[PDB]
């Protein structure tokens, strides 16, 4: 139906072409079939051009008869079921994403919303009726797009709408923590999870001082558990984000972070694990000395461990932490605690690691712990051989054993 | 009486090996230990004598390499040469790399194994088989075996005196192969100097030594190539290392080859392998080949988490 | 000390204890792992007073040790007293019921599985029933999603009192507001529903099962139709129309094509499990649309139905059904643009011949047959020619030489190697039903021109089809026509191309007789002993080694023996290696 420019009409028909126009944006093209319908959809786009930009500034066009019309007209142009994916897996730095091809039109309609929400006689008491828990729910179904310029104007969206609708916040935060506990403990198969942490960012930042323990357990029991799956190089920054962010506004929920993040250590994915302890120097970059005491003897243990790894990524990242100076501080006030964990591990890696520069480092941090609390290294390197044989002989005290009751079973 | 005994040995490995069944890792220790004794006999020119099947990259691809030995033959029927890169990327690099170590063990004259730049330290931590070995062994043991016995696979092959195999490129710390084999190899590759070169480098359009993307090495133009052909008497340089669409790729007015035995290089370049049978009196063939046809899918199961050990 | 009988002994449970929850990761998961020689070293009696109250009350370390334990629990029922005393194991596996991970949770319910059926029912309503409640009533998903199912294996075993109650807790469990439970338990519906009683399963299973089929996330209805196959296998054909059949309807063409998909790979299965009159009814336009569907990976499926559904038709229509309406969109789907849907429907489409007819095949499926030969990609073509013999048995011999044999012929060299070794191995065939005449005049020249293939896949296919033409044929017209090119072969200046001559003989020797293989085959591997290659040499001591057994003593003593005892003495040691196990295998050294 050709229908005319709302500039080349009179004032009081200006409202019903308007809603006319939506009507006809209602169309769906099809645009795998490049020769197809191709002056219509030039039609379509050059009226989705004039349908924004229109309902920018005020004017009051967005009378309430325009609401069902703007959502019906963007629920049939975005809300669909996406097609399969060929992949199972995606390489960032070398696989490539599948576009949507209907961008052309989707593009401009999702520009057409995400400005109609930021509209400035935008009205969310009438808008609620409409944009209900239905429209987010296939909204969030949309995040799975393979398309990341979808994706991102997906975010803006949902951002809008968690934003002007607070009657959906616990709606959202709901379904974004069944989408992430499917991601983890079912199907690990969702490509809007670095988008969904960027959400999340802004509405942790956006918190109480007196912290629900709805939020405490969405921290402890969805955002920790989230650092498992394989896909982590897809979003590590957005959740080491959450992670600060969470421990920025309540310090005192660094023990359940601490606990977690060693639970889930990487023991088979290396890169994962130089992602654990670039995370971790951010945890310990905004720690508290009370809190930092609270769990320093296990975490030290665990980069004791990383330290004397054969991993060259693993062991520079990990004694990369002694070129810190405020964590080095924190090294200095409990060293009597630590310097024992830390002893037998760098000697070790004094002598059997394959890197030279590895073997320079520890060669620096035990001059570090030299300088800094020397009679708790005198005394350790004293009692070294000594210790290594109290262990050795453990060693062979529990093989003798077990020898013993496999005997005894026979 | 030993060495009839470790014979049955090694075919009863080869036998489990060909169907993807890894090694345990004594098994795979003694392997290593009897392979580092075959090749410290070895010289960085490891002197080949045709007929032979020259073949690049493999990068871990098991049933890609069972492809390949479809194609090409069956060892030690089929006389074999490759141009390093065994592990990493693939799925399947431990059984790879010891199907081919207990293949040369068993068959010393049969084939013969260079080092590529995956078979470093370095290398094999970043890309993977690292990973790959703490997932199928529990532990580092298998990796330290497998990163020590690569110290020993020789640098470069020359194949009846006339075709150059390496897998890498040129080096301007180079001139005659006397200084190839006045090198010691019995290192972990370095991160320059001729040894990294040799395993590094890559053939390029641009006339005379440039920069390498990748960091290492450096690239040589058509120049270098039939300076260094008319200076060492050869007619061809065999080399690896770089991904060919077609399976292999002439270069520098034929004065060097390219050969990438992967084929759909990491299960998405969608890529042509290829092989280079060169018969009794070295003349050329080239089988290219697409990737086996891949089992049936069974039921997707719950991964092990990787903080599983 | 020891004990007079009693498994009791005086051993320090310390130094037991000092290992399970103590030293690193790796010596305790070693530990837990071997917690069952720990437990005959105790006793049952300490096992079940000492080792078991331990395990309860010690929540500890990552999963992978509590994963550990709930396997080994699994198979701890004769560890602490039998049948009378199980009920000690439900606390510790109920803890590791609520674990986070998936794996530990797992294999939690599958140990509860096991030992479900050592408990009398009066265990089972004492101490099993109620952690079946406890479990499927907590806070956190992970409980309920593994409670879902425990169901199955104690509700026949228990009273008709907690029939209800166990039912409606399952209903509570299906309209759960977390959609990861809802999963679980629309997987469990059937697995729950089998065990029901009938009024029970069309009073209350059907209502769930609907409410499944219609929930607003795809992902569970796929589920709940995967279900369907198991629900229907119980309501009469009366019932289904008014039970299953409205949900089916609404499946057929819904909105997400994921459960269509579902639909369309179980859809030969419901064929089977709900009727035959009905699909007369209602599948044959539902198969229809499934097939012109507008997703590719639906139109797959179905094609991958055709041949099983057509075939599993009512005996009477069949020939009116997929004459007039399967059959056309089958003409649409082998011009389909998606490869994947064309390969799946040449994987079956051979299998109509003998439900057609010869001249329905001849007139309507040939051209088809022939399209799909003549394809651009390779897997469609192979799986055209995968099912040629039964075309063959439904059309005549002759009739197949007259419309497909040219395709075969021409397909015989195709690019992809995998093609020709399906030709190759489809040649035995058509020999031995075309005749030696028909045979070297059209067919000889590609079977001997395979044995210079490119691949050597195609040369050891060739090897192989000689020796199948040969128990076609005659060892006399082996010697006549395939002996003579095999022993030319001899002289071929590639050692590939010369080695694929003894492969041959070898082959061939099995079938020739010792006439033939002593006159012919054995000069050729006696002068090849001298060949430049080692290869060559090696392999022609192997061939000695196989050919030995055909062959009398006096030939083995006065021809073999000196070529093997010379071979003994080569430069190569790979050759000397063969040729003296040759010696050994064949008692001549
Ligand atoms: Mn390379
Ligand atoms: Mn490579």
């Amino acid at each position: 139906t050709p229908l005319p420019l709302l500039k080349d009409v009179p004032s009081s028909e200006q409202p019903e072409l308007f809603l006319k126009k939506l009507q006809q944006c209602c169309v769906i093209f099809d645009f795998m079939d490049t020769l197809s319908d191709l002056k219509m959809k030039e039609y379509k786009r050059s009226t989705l051009n004039e349908l924004v930009d229109y309902i920018t500034i005020s004017r009051g066009c967005l009378t309430e008869q325009t609401y069902p019309e703007v959502v019906r007209m963007v629920s049939c142009n975005i809300f669909r079921t996406l097609p399969p994916s060929d992949s199972n897996e995606f390489d960032p730095e070398e696989d490539e994403p599948t576009l949507e091809a209907s961008w052309p039109h989707l593009q401009l309609v999702y520009e057409f919303f995400i400005r109609f929400l930021e509209s400035q006689e935008f009205q969310p008491s009438i808008a609620k009726k409409y944009i209900d828990q239905k429209f987010v729910l296939q909204l969030l179904e949309l995040f799975d797009s393979e398309d990341p310029r979808e994706r991102d104007y997906l975010k803006t969206v949902l951002h809008r709408i968690y934003g002007k609708f607070l009657g959906l916040r616990a709606f959202i935060r709901k379904q974004i923590n069944n989408i992430f506990l499917r991601f983890v403990y079912e199907t690990e198969h969702f490509n809007g999870v670095a988008e969904l942490l960027e959400i999340l960012g802004s509405i942790i930042n956006g918190f109480a001082l007196p912290l629900k323990a709805e939020h405490k357990q969405f921290l402890v029991k969805v955002l920790i558990p989230l650092h498992t799956v394989r896909s982590l190089s897809l979003f590590h920054a957005q959740l080491a984000y959450c992670i600060v962010q969470f421990l920025e506004k309540d310090p005192s929920l660094t023990e359940p972070v601490i606990r977690g993040l060693m639970k889930f250590w990487p023991k088979t994915c290396s890169q994962k694990e130089v992602m654990f302890l670039g995370e971790l120097e951010e945890i310990l970059d905004v720690i508290e000395p009370s809190q930092f005491v609270k769990i320093q003897e296990p975490l030290f243990k665990q980069i004791a461990k990383c330290v004397s790894s054969p991993h060259f990524q693993v062991a520079e990242r990990a004694l990369y932490y002694w070129n810190n100076e405020y964590i080095m501080s924190l090294i200095e006030e409990n060293s009597n605690v630590i310097l024992p964990i830390m002893f037998s591990s760098l000697y070790r890696i004094s002598k059997e690691h394959w890197n030279p520069a590895i073997v320079a480092l520890v060669y620096n941090v035990l001059k570090a712990f030299m300088e800094m609390n020397s009679t708790m290294f005198d005394e350790l390197t004293a009692t070294y051989k000594s210790d290594r044989q109290r262990e050795k002989k453990k060693e062979k005290e529990r093989e003798e054993l077990w020898k013993k009751l496999e005997d005894l079973e026979l | 009486m030993d060495e009839k005994v470790f014979t049955k040995e090694l075919d009863q490995w080869i036998e489990q090996l060909n169907e993807c069944k890894q090694l345990s890792e004594s098994q795979v220790k003694s392997l290593c230990e009897k392979a580092k004794e075959i090749l410290t006999k070895e010289s960085n020119v490891q002197e080949v004598r045709c007929p032979v099947t020259v073949c690049g990259d493999v990068h871990g691809q098991f049933h890609d390499l069972m492809e390949l030995f479809r194609i090409g033959g069956k060892s030690p029927d089929t006389n074999y040469l490759f141009m390093g890169d065994y592990v990493d990327r693939g799925y399947y690099s431990v059984e790879t790399v010891t199907l081919l170590v207990a293949l040369k063990v068993r068959y010393r004259e049969r084939i013969t194994i260079l080092r590529g730049n995956h078979e470093s330290r370095q290398i094999t931590q970043v890309y993977g088989f690292y990973d790959e070995c703490l997932r199928k062994y529990g532990n580092a043991n298998v990796w330290k075996y497998f990163t020590d016995l690569f110290d020993y696979l020789p640098l470069t092959a020359l194949v009846d005196g006339q075709i150059f195999c390496l897998h890498g490129g040129l080096s301007p710390s180079i001139d005659t192969l006397d200084h190839i084999r006045a090198l010691d190899r019995l290192q972990e590759v370095p991160h320059e100097g001729p040894m990294c070169d040799l395993l590094w480098s890559d053939p390029d359009d641009r006339g005379g030594w440039g920069i390498s993307p990748r960091g290492a090495g450096y690239t040589f133009g058509q120049d270098i190539s039939e300076t260094f052909n008319h200076a060492n008497g050869l007619t061809l340089v065999s080399r690896a290392h770089q991904l060919v669409m077609e399976g292999y790729n002439w270069c520098h007015d034929r004065n060097v080859v390219t050969i990438f035995s992967a084929p759909n290089y990491c299960y998405r370049c969608g890529n042509q392998a290829a092989i280079m049978e060169l018969d009794d009196t070295l003349k050329y063939s080239f089988l290219q080949f697409d990737p086996a046809p891949r089992r049936g899918e069974p039921h997707v199961t719950r991964r092990t988490p990787d903080y599983f050990l | 000390m020891a004990a007079a009988d009693g498994d009791d002994s005086l051993y320090p449970i310390a130094v037991l204890i000092d290992e399970l929850r103590n030293e690193d990761v790796q010596l305790r998961l070693n530990s837990i792992k071997k917690l069952s020689t720990i437990a005959l070293a105790l006793g049952v009696e300490r096992t079940r007073s000492e080792l078991l109250p331990f395990l309860t009350d010690t929540i500890y370390d990552e999963d992978e040790v509590l994963l550990a334990l709930a396997e080994q629990l699994g198979t701890f029922t004769t560890l602490v007293g039998g049948p009378e005393y199980v009920h000690c194991l439900l606390p510790p596996l109920e803890s590791l019921a609520t674990v986070e991970e998936t794996v530990v949770r797992d294999k939690a319910v599958e140990s509860l599985r096991a030992i479900s059926h050592e408990h009398s029912p009066s265990d089972l309503e004492a101490h099993f029933v109620p952690l079946v409640k406890r479990l499927a009533g907590g806070d956190w998903f992970t409980s309920r999603t593994s409670a879902c199912g425990l169901f199955s294996v104690c509700y026949p075993r228990v009273s008709s009192a907690v029939k209800a109650e166990l039912r409606q807790y399952f209903r509570n469990l299906c309209s759960d507001d977390t959609p990861m439970v809802r999963r679980a338990a629309a997987s469990k519906l059937g697995e729950f529903a089998k065990v029901l009683e009938l009024d029970n399963v069309k009073s209350e299973i059907i209502p769930m099962f609907s409410n499944l089929a219609s929930d607003e996330q795809d992902s569970v209805r796929l589920l709940a139709v995967e279900a369907c196959v198991n629900i229907a296998q119980l309501l009469p054909q009366e019932d289904l129309e008014a039970l299953v059949m409205p949900t089916l309807r609404q499946a057929a063409e819904d909105k997400s094509w994921r459960v269509r998909y579902m639909v369309a790979d179980k859809f030969t299965e419901l064929q089977k499990a709900v009727g035959p009159e009905i699909t007369k009814t209602d599948l044959v336009p539902a198969f229809q649309n499934l097939m012109k569907d507008c997703e590719a990976e639906v139109r797959a499926a179905a094609s991958h139905k055709v041949k099983e559904f057509c075939e599993n038709l009512s005996a009477d229509c069949r020939e009116n059904v997929i004459m007039s309406q399967i059959l056309p969109c089958i003409k649409e789907l082998v011009s389909d643009a998606n490869q994947h849907v064309k390969s799946a429907l040449a994987s079956v489409i051979m299998g109509l011949s003998p439900i057609l007819g010869k001249d329905n095949t001849i007139e309507h499926l040939l051209p088809l047959f022939l399209a799909q030969l003549k394809d651009e990609c390779p897997e469609v073509r192979l799986n055209i020619i995968s099912n040629l013999d039964c075309v063959n048995e439904v059309i005549g011999i002759r009739q197949l030489s007259q419309s497909l044999l040219p395709a075969i012929v021409e397909l015989a060299e195709d690019a992809k190697w995998r093609v020709r070794l399906a030709i190759i191995e489809y040649m035995p065939l058509l020999a031995g039903q075309l005749g030696v005449e028909f045979f070297d005049e059209k067919l000889n020249s590609l079977c001997m021109a395979w044995l210079v293939d490119h691949v050597y896949a195609i040369r050891e296919a060739a090897t192989s089809n000689l020796k199948k033409l040969v128990e076609k044929f005659g060892k006399e017209w082996a010697h006549a026509t395939i002996i003579p090119k095999v022993l030319a072969m001899s002289g071929d200046p590639n050692y590939l191309h010369r080695m694929t001559t003894l492969f041959c003989i070898n082959v061939l020797s099995e079938v020739c007789g010792q006439d033939i293989t002593t006159k012919h085959m054995l000069p050729t591997v006696l002068r090849m002993a001298g060949d430049p290659v080692a290869n060559v040499r090696f392999n022609v001591a192997k061939s000695l080694q196989k050919i030995g057994p055909i062959l009398d003593n006096s030939t083995l003593q006065s021809e073999v023996k000196p070529i093997l005892e010379k071979l003994t003495q080569d430069q190569d040691v790979d050759v000397k290696y063969f040729a003296q196990e040759a010696l050994t295998v064949l008692s001549l050294a």
